[PDB]
């Protein structure tokens, strides 16, 4: 019996272990993903700048390309620093503030989410407040309605 | 309902923010192009600083694939390691069972 | 490489006069994607600022369905949340029970 | 989720239109001279050929790199079940030495 037990607390154990790789293994995934789409962009550039060298013909319509490409994203850093009023940032650290407002947004979206169900639960009648109001009043005594 | 019409543009200002952020995420290659941009502007012989541009992103890849590699490596290790709980787990329950 | 070789002295003499090649495709190539086969480079200013507006109403549908969106499957997430601690506290259960 | 999809869809649809647009309008600079013309077609045989050659060389490699990583995927499954088997292994050896 006694074994048993021991063996019980070996299979926590390993509960617990089994969790923790669990979690480690999902995270390294992660990153192996991120990784990989990164690496593969950068070959793809590669690639294209190959192509380019190789095929001169294209006539610096890929370079049209991309310089237009580049004035929108010099415009679109601009109306993120206006509309996250950001103007210390950078496109190497933007990734930092972006995730700082997912929280936000996380916060703000979870407290609308418990504030939609709040509404929908007022839509009960006035009737129902009255009542149970009056009955905590009853049991303990006279109570405000806030604290009931 | 007022503090809730008033978290609702809350959300909506979060949500442009976090937008806005998310598409200079996507952009963020674009930068990569003021390269590009200044390479345009060359309206000549600009081959040298294509071979250039061209040497600086193999470096920048050859960079990306070790990191990919030996990220490789370790989430191989982390998922080598699971499978061994796994097997250690169920060989503890089944003698449980049998106990 | 060796392509790259062999077309250097071909390729540098472009003379800014294929250039404007690459000007006619991208205009035909708005011309297919843009359902505006009349869409000239005189008139495709007005088209550009009306796309603009199409696209910026566009985005503002897109965060006004996001917020719903998340709000939504947050609540679903607490839904799913309770079924687990019923689950782990009595063990399987349909969620008219929980 | 299935109406913000269909939205998301449509947004990407626009920003690709107008960006079209956007490189017209940048573009018309160069329809402005667009009566200019040049000389083509100087090396274009061997040019054509070693072009078509070089696109089987690329088509041979995008095999070889699907292959690899097919390959990789395979070799990984393999060292995840021979994880399992060693340590089975190692716990019946140390077993039999115990007994």
């Amino acid at each position: 019996q006694e074994k048993i037990d021991r063996y019980q607390v070996d299979l926590e154990e390993l509960s617990y272990r089994l969790e923790e790789q669990t979690d480690v293994v999902e995270e390294a995934g992660e990153l192996q993903a991120e990784y990989e789409a990164r690496t593969e962009a950068t070959e793809q550039e590669v690639d294209e700048l190959k192509s380019q060298l190789a095929d001169y013909q294209q006539a610096l319509d890929v370079q049209q390309t991309r310089a237009i490409q580049y004035q929108q994203a010099l415009q679109a850093l601009e109306r993120a620093r206006e509309l996250c009023r950001l103007p210390d940032l950078s496109v190497d650290n933007a990734e930092e503030w972006l995730e700082t407002f997912q929280a936000k947004e996380q916060q703000a979206t979870e407290a609308l989410l418990a504030l939609e169900q709040k509404l929908s639960v007022a839509d009960a009648a006035h009737n129902q407040f009255e009542q149970a109001y009056q009955l905590v009043k009853n049991i303990v005594g006279e109570t405000s309605r806030s604290e009931a | 309902q007022q503090d809730y019409e008033t978290a609702k543009h809350s959300q909506h200002q979060a949500k442009q923010q976090a937008f806005a952020l998310v598409e200079i995420v996507q952009r963020r290659v674009h930068f990569s192009y003021s390269d590009s941009a200044g390479m345009l502007s060359e309206n000549a012989d600009l081959n040298d600083k294509l071979r250039q541009r061209l040497e600086h992103a193999e470096s920048d890849r050859s960079r990306a694939r070790e990191q990919l590699r030996q990220q490789q490596a370790q989430y191989s290790q982390f998922n080598q390691v699971l499978a061994s709980l796994k097997s250690s787990y169920e060989t503890k329950q089944d003698m449980l069972k049998e106990l």
